[PDB]
């Protein structure tokens, strides 16, 4: 778990991580720690990204919101953790981390464990976009842009989700 | 540009109208207007988008229309601070926007009152410094909108046209001045120059001579 | 939330300037901005627009010599104008564009800044010529052309500020040359040109000159 949580590098929420494993954590490190279905195998999968901490409260079942709808979707019966903990220190930079991404604008909503990572032109509008950004004709992913004196909330949070099949 | 009328005038408590005439480019092929409130010196305020749509806080004595080119501004039960320059807008294709030429509102506080006008030719000074400027006067006019055209002969004369913006005189009715320099050649030969000035539809025409 | 521009200022005919605008309360990184100018007395004009991942719009009127451009990090969105140009002179305005909840354009530009001046002229301080507008219902106008000055202001008396009835000093023309000119008239009793003496008295203070200029009938 030390290659999951101890990742120096974590991906961006709409490119989100997955891997296959094939209570000690149960730590004062974490701010967020909730179990569905199961609280405290065949298959465990750890799917991690990062996102803003008032998004944390996204990574549940039964949620919405453009994370929840367009990046990363737990279904219904989820059975599983999620654990989230502040990276401002890791995940913001002087000037902006512009790094991180989130996806904006989709066609329809995920389905559960989807990844969608498509950098095709969002048409809002009527007239085709043709490939190319412009009027109501939109590169999908919108940087989060991690300052050091951000609020709390919009402070980047690395999140582990474990999935338990 | 969308063509819009210079001047628009309406009385209080009375309902106006202001036309934007694009084209199928723009006006007609899109739901895509917008209008902007501009009172002097700020910038312009979002009125209203789509067309139809009004932002949260406007008065719903605003609303806007389309109708094939022409979109139209309505304002009812005019109101002292509504007088302010309006402008519509259109997106145009291609990311690009095109402005009207914008519509100076009027709300009437006093009746209409026709320019003054007054017409001077070159001085004699002027004209031995090798210079010749015709100065046009425009005076004690309201709605404070004017358009001035020059003559020679009978001729327009666009080059060598300097003309002011209208602005309040002391007493709230409007001046303006417009100039024509000429060579003192250009002067001399020709049988007149003329300064017609338009307020409402009315144009008169004042008239010099060198001789 | 607001847009604070700066940078304006006269600037010779071909010159180069960078205007700036500030953003408070949202990021420019996240927005669609457009550059929009207003040439004193005229109607507005889109100028210029950047979509969030840099791609780059401009009026046919600007194309090749004015870049649009942001910083991030200063939330900052910039109007680089080169070759400028007389025709150039013009309030600029940043401009925001009006998304509903979904960040989807509506058209329309909601947050506007307060605007700064860009004036493109050669212009240089130069004190005014003045020329007689002689006169020619028992009333009759005479006047003073006061001519080729910069910067403003001039003031105008008559007979040294004991002439005050009748007196009207229009408001200056801007000309193209990035000069002012001006004309104050008088309208006095068609029986006093025989006989009583008309004086313009012109005070131009940035050039240290004043002018005394008698307006006599022809
Ligand atoms: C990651 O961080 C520290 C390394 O010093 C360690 O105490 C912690 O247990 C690690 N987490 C794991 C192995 O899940």
């Amino acid at each position: 778990f030390g290659e999951v949580f101890n990742a120096t590098r974590f991906a961006s929420v709409y490119a989100w991580n997955r891997k296959r494993i094939s209570s000690v954590l149960y730590s004062a490190s974490f701010s967020t720690f909730k179990c569905y279905g199961v609280s405290p195998f065949t298959n465990v999968y750890a799917d991690s990204f990062v996102i803003r901490g008032d998004e944390v409260r996204q990574i549940a079942p039964g949620q919405t919101g453009k994370i929840a709808d367009y990046n990363y979707k737990l279904p219904d019966d989820f059975t599983g953790c999620v654990i989230a903990w502040n990276s401002n220190n890791l995940d913001s930079k002087v000037g902006g981390n512009y790094n991180y991404l989130y996806r904006l604008f989709r066609k329809s909503n995920l389905k559960p464990f989807e990844r969608d990572i498509s950098t095709e032109i969002y048409q809002a509008g009527s007239t085709p976009c043709n490939g190319v950004e412009g009027f109501n004709c939109y590169f999908p992913l919108q940087s989060y842009g991690f300052q050091p004196t951000n609020g709390v909330g919009y402070q980047p949070y690395r999140v582990v989700v474990l999935s338990f099949e | 540009a969308l063509t819009q009328p210079a001047s628009v005038s309406g009385s209080p408590g009375q309902s106006i109208t202001i036309s934007c005439t694009g084209t199928s480019s723009d006006v007609g092929s899109y739901n895509l207007v917008s209008w902007y409130q501009q009172h002097p010196g700020k910038a312009p305020k979002l009125m209203i988008y789509e067309v139809t749509k009004r932002p949260s806080g406007v008065s719903n004595r605003f609303s806007g229309s389309k109708s094939g080119n022409t979109a139209s501004l309505t304002i009812s039960g005019l109101q002292a601070e509504d007088e302010a320059d309006y402008y519509c807008c259109s997106y145009a294709g291609s990311s690009t926007w095109v402005f009207g030429g914008g519509t100076k509102l009027t709300v009437l506080g006093q009746p209409k009152a026709a320019p003054s006008v007054t017409l001077f030719p070159p001085s004699s000074e002027e004209l031995q410094a090798n210079k010749a400027t015709l100065v046009c006067l425009i005076s004690d006019f309201y709605p404070g909108a004017v358009t001035v055209a020059w003559k020679a002969d009978s001729s327009p004369v666009k080059a060598g046209v300097e003309t002011t913006t209208p602005s309040k005189q002391s007493n709230n009715k409007y001046a303006a001045s417009s100039y024509l320099s000429l060579t003192p050649e250009q002067w001399k030969s020709h049988r007149s120059y003329s300064c017609q000035v338009t307020h409402e539809g009315s144009t008169v025409e004042k008239t010099v001579a060198p001789t | 939330v607001q847009l604070v521009e700066t940078g304006g200022g006269l600037i010779q005919p071909g010159g180069s300037l960078r205007l700036s605008c500030a953003a408070s309360g949202f990021t420019v990184s996240s927005n669609y901005m457009s550059w929009v100018r207003q040439a004193p007395g005229k109607g507005l004009e889109w100028v210029s627009v950047i979509y969030t991942g840099g791609t780059t719009y401009y009026a046919d009127s600007v194309k090749g010599r004015f870049t649009i451009s942001r910083d991030n990090s200063k939330n900052t969105l910039y109007l680089q104008m080169n070759s400028l140009r007389a025709e150039d002179t013009a309030v600029y305005y940043c401009a925001r564009a009006h998304v509903d909840t979904a960040m989807v354009e509506s058209g329309a530009f909601d947050i506007w800044g307060q605007g700064t001046r860009v004036t493109v002229s050669s212009a240089s301080t130069k004190g005014p010529s003045v020329f007689p507008l002689a006169p020619s219902g028992g009333t009759a106008a005479l006047g003073c052309l006061v001519k080729d000055y910069f910067p403003e202001p001039v003031t105008v008396s008559w007979n040294s500020g004991a002439l005050t009835s009748g007196v009207h000093t229009f408001p200056a023309v801007l000309q193209s040359s990035g000069l002012y000119s001006l004309s104050s008239v008088v309208t006095v009793p068609s029986s006093s040109l025989g006989t009583q003496t008309y004086i313009c008295n012109v005070n131009h203070k940035p050039s240290n000159t004043k002018v005394d200029k008698r307006v006599e009938p022809k």
